[PDB]
């Protein structure tokens, strides 16, 4: 793998998600119950938390492997990695994102 | 004059023994600081009383009872109680630590830590004793303490005095006020630990007493203090035979010569009836006949089983107040003709009644009423297998697949015991079966 | 008379403490100067459990503010109560760990573990009788790992016969750097399979889940992340330092809870939690209390119980109830959800009710619930180690501090054990 392949599916996901994010927080504007409001605020908010946390930090990480700057170098292998362990929370976001989406076309 | 020190070991056993001895006290009219008032010398001269209570050379009376815990704090209660200069220091022994609700604690890791000073104790008691014909021993079975301890006194005590009629009794786990999970664990293990050594054991069940006590007494929630308070009152109506002149269960040795024809058989059923809530203390008083057919009655029973589905073994009537003889025959042939009792062919022995004249007094401000006349029926069924039934399958739940064991093993027991346990218990509810069958 | 010495490691392990020392001397009516100005014994009955007087009504905690790094100790003293800790429990390191487990168990922490330990024995020579000890530190920095992870060994080596719970803190990926704190935390997991007698899980997903949504706090700060843990850590050792008809001590706990040696992780449990934007002023009964406290919501481990089946649980009860319902609505909940508990463990749910309230609340519940749903976590750290072991992803930052793979690779094949083991018993 590449280098520009990891700013450009970076991007991706973070344009993803802030979408979801758009469409959750606008239909939050009707009435819809309780529950289903707190389960999508959950939702937006862990994935604003995976944005400014995990991803400012993960391409701080993009930046130590690039420029070579930083407490110890760091390979490409380990970016692979890192991108595995964020896939799979990013999984589990969209996972919840389905079940918001069952419930609202359930009411 | 026959003397029979108590041992009381355990939270629940100390509980118990404080209120008995409180009540014990009410009824002979010993005030705390445990002299003895000329206008309180209940019992005509008698030393019946004696036989529990010493007489020091200042005329105050102490009572020969050993409390044992491992906890202090228990025992700093009974220090800080009204009762406080009534027993001396070296009655009471304390631990720096209790077993933790653990057989193995209490019985292998630290009690040998403190038996030695415990017998040194009972000896000392024991020397100045010229008719002890034995000891009693309260204790409660969740207890890790209260069973392990009290398991290696009961060695310590047949290995040492082994002639000596060791009655016992006993605290049966409740759920709702189980204080651990690994209830059936201990009672099992002292349960085969104690079989052979003991004499006679009077099984409490905190399922009957809790019931009993929430729907007669009009308490919604019975904290400790009134179950532990109706304990006391048992038995001291148990042992009202023994404290006093009488016609039946005069010695320890009747005990086990009525209620216990072989070993293994030594569980008898306690029933105490009428119990009436302070609430409703103004209510008539019951006659013979509707007491009697009310401690026959699962109602005011103390340990949950169902006589009519068992066998009964023998049973004897103790009374206390003044009941008229004529009406106890009547009252006997009335329960014989109507309920269905069933007794075994090989052992034709009867029911045995004897009256007690004295009243039973009650503790001050306690929810019990003060009643005239009040029954205590003790027989021996095979029902009371309900129990170890009860027992034993909640105790396989949790060996089919090994839990809490890993404290049991490293606290220096192997574990094979448990097994032992367990095949001990089923030869028992065997023995049990075949007297029930075999009739 | 039960004593208990407490230890916190780490940076967010010592504010934790400290925040969690200065609520409860609150609850207890302490004074910053250690003075009681209080109005009942009730709380003064087990607060010798906690805490010492010298001659001038000073209860001093006996708390051990211990962290390789000095600056720790001077921000938590410069605290409303951290000054009122025992100075002598004071014991900083001169190097650091920097985050690195090896660091903070081999070499640097051994320099002042002894010192550490010094101060332990110190202490429980002047106690009577002592129980136990209480660890709370984070997962993530590998200083308090380490630290911890040597007292526990060594203390069970000196100490084999004294129980021991701790609160390990669990990071998160969302919440902390992710660079190596994966096999620290895999390390320490796998110390705690046998070193410690208890754990306590308090996992950081859940946390920063429950501040943001159920607290309704757009970013959430690690103040509040502190408050919630230590009213947390109130409700959970409510138990021991109040007196109640369970008498459960260290021992008794363990004991009532723990089912096997390797099952020895509790998920804790709190209500209510309300927004403090919507707070009620008003006090929720027990049929609100009890939906709120098992629901999902309620739980700082990051766990589903649905997905699992509860092993042994106790729920604490603060303030005043009429219990009879209480009772009732935990067997209407026995019997209604009596597929997630396991039906080979009897009498596996446990009640305690006490008369202190925290404060803000007038009415609290909390519970500790031993489940096999907390195996997930144990597979979600499996799923960061593994991917970063197959790339030996920094793997030269701990070979050379004296750390071989070999550690690393017993403590992967503990953990398969241990998620082998939750799901057999699962069934």
């Amino acid at each position: 793998h590449g280098v520009p392949y990891f700013r450009n599916i970076l991007q991706s996901e973070t344009e993803k998600l802030t979408s979801h994010c758009f469409e959750w927080d606008r239909k939050l504007e009707l009435d819809i119950p309780d529950d289903a409001k707190d389960l999508i605020r959950t939702a937006v908010g862990q994935t604003r938390l995976l944005m400014k946390e995990r991803f400012k930090q993960f391409e701080g990480l993009v930046d130590d492997c690039e420029y070579k700057r930083g407490i110890k170098e760091t390979t490409c292998t380990d970016l692979d990695g890192f991108w595995d362990m964020v896939s799979f929370q990013i999984e589990d976001v969209i996972h919840k994102f389905n079940n918001l989406i069952k419930l609202e076309e359930s009411g | 004059m026959r003397e029979c020190i108590s041992i009381h070991v355990g939270q629940a056993g100390v509980q118990i023994g404080n209120a008995c001895w409180e009540l014990y006290c009410l009824e002979h009219g010993i005030q705390p600081d445990g002299q003895m008032p000329s206008d309180k010398t209940i019992g005509g001269g008698d030393d019946s009383f004696n036989t529990f209570f010493s007489e020091t050379g200042a005329g105050k009376h102490v009572p020969r009872a050993v409390f044992v815990d491992l906890e202090p704090t228990v025992i700093d209660e009974v220090r800080t109680g009204t009762y406080r200069q009534l027993f001396h220091p070296e009655q009471l022994i304390t631990g720096k630590e209790d077993a933790a609700n653990n057989y193995a604690r209490g019985h292998y890791t630290i009690g040998k830590e403190i038996i030695d000073l415990v017998l040194d104790r009972i000896r000392k008691l024991a020397d100045q004793c010229t008719g002890l014909q034995g000891f009693s021993v309260f204790h409660s079975f969740g207890g890790g303490t209260g069973s392990g301890f009290t398991s290696l006194l009961m060695e310590r005590l047949s290995v040492d005095y082994g002639k000596k009629s060791k009655l016992e009794f006993s605290i049966y786990p409740a759920p709702q006020v189980s204080t651990a999970v690994v209830e059936p664990y201990n009672s099992i293990l002292t349960t085969h630990t104690t079989l052979e050594h003991s004499d006679c054991a009077f099984m409490v069940d905190n399922e009957a007493i809790y019931d009993i006590c929430r729907r007669n007494l009009d308490i919604e929630r019975p904290t400790y203090t009134n179950l532990n308070r109706l304990i006391g009152q048992i038995v001291s109506s148990i042992t009202a035979s023994l404290r006093f002149d009488g016609a039946l269960n005069v010695d320890l040795t009747e005990f086990q010569t009525n209620l216990v024809p072989y070993p293994r058989g030594h569980f008898p059923l306690a029933t105490y009836a009428p119990v009436i809530s302070a609430e409703k203390a103004y209510h008539e008083q019951l006659s013979v006949a509707e007491i009697t057919n009310a401690c026959f009655e699962p109602a005011n029973q103390m340990v949950k089983c169902d006589p009519r589905h068992g066998k009964y073994m023998a049973c004897c009537l103790l009374y206390r107040g003044d009941v008229v003889p004529k009406d106890v025959n009547a009252a006997i042939a009335t329960i014989k003709t109507k309920r269905t009792i069933q007794f075994v062919d090989w052992c034709p022995t009867g029911f045995k009644v004897g009256i007690n004249y004295e009243p039973p007094t009650v503790v001050p401000g306690g929810d019990l009423a003060k009643v005239q006349r009040a029954v205590c029926m003790l027989s021996n069924t095979t029902a009371i297998a309900e129990a170890w039934a009860r027992l034993d399958h909640k105790f396989d739940l949790m060996y089919a697949k090994r839990a809490f064991v890993h404290w049991y093993v490293g606290e220096g027991m192997e574990e094979g015991e448990f097994s032992e346990a367990r095949e001990d218990m089923a030869a028992l509810e065997k023995d049990y079966e075949e007297v029930g069958v075999d009739s | 008379m039960r004593e208990i010495v407490h230890i916190q490691a780490g940076q967010c392990g010592n504010q934790i403490g400290a925040k969690f020392w200065e609520v409860i001397s609150d609850e207890h009516g302490i004074d910053p100067t250690g003075s009681y100005h209080g109005d009942s014994d009730l709380q003064l009955e087990r607060i010798n459990v906690y805490y010492n007087e010298a001659a001038g009504n000073k209860y001093v905690p006996r708390a051990i503010l211990v962290d390789l790094e000095p600056g720790t100790m001077d921000s938590v003293r410069s605290g409303p109560f951290g000054q009122i800790f025992r100075p002598d429990n004071f014991v900083f390191g001169q190097s650091g760990a920097g985050n690195n487990w090896a660091k903070g168990h081999y070499t640097e922490g051994a320099e002042l573990v002894d010192s550490v330990l010094d101060v332990v024995r110190k202490e429980s020579e002047s106690c009577d009788c002592l129980q136990g000890f209480q660890l709370t530190h984070s997962l993530g920095g590998g200083t308090g790992s380490g630290m911890g992870t040597l007292l526990i060994s060594k203390i069970r080596e000196e100490y084999p016969d004294r129980i021991m719970n701790t609160f390990s803190v669990v990071p998160s990926p969302k919440v902390s750097d992710t660079v190596v704190e994966p096999y620290n935390a895999t390390l320490s997991v796998h110390q705690l399979v046998e070193n410690t007698d208890e754990t306590y899980c308090i996992d950081n997903e859940a946390l920063y889940d429950i501040c943001f949504r159920t607290l309704k706090l757009t970013t959430p700060t690690y103040g509040d992340l502190n408050h919630l843990v230590s009213a947390t850590m109130s409700g959970v050792t409510t138990c021991l330092r109040f007196p109640g008809q369970l008498n459960a001590d260290l021992r008794k706990l363990a004991v009532n809870m723990v089912p096997f040696p390797r099952l020895h992780f509790f998920m804790p449990g709190f209500a209510p939690l309300t927004s403090r934007g919507s707070q009620q002023y008003r006090a929720l009964t027990v049929p609100e209390l009890t939906q709120q406290m098992f629901d999902a919501k309620n739980m700082m481990a990051a766990c589903d119980p649905r997905h699992g089946r509860y092993l042994t649980v106790a729920a604490v009860f603060r303030g005043r109830m009429s219990m009879k319902e209480v009772d009732e609505q935990m067997l209407n909940v026995q019997n209604k959800n009596s597929s997630y508990f396991v039906e080979w463990i009897p009498n596996n749910v446990k009640t305690a009710v006490c008369d202190i309230p925290p404060r803000g609340l007038k009415m609290s519940a909390t519970f500790i619930g031993n489940s096999t749903a907390i195996q997930e976590l144990f597979k979600r750290i499996s799923e960061q180690f593994t991917a970063m072991f197959r790339r030996k992803a920094f793997l030269h930052w701990y070979t050379g501090e004296g750390m071989d793979e070999m550690e690393f690779t017993e403590a992967e094949s503990n953990m398969n054990d241990l998620v082998s083991e939750y799901q057999q018993y699962q069934d």
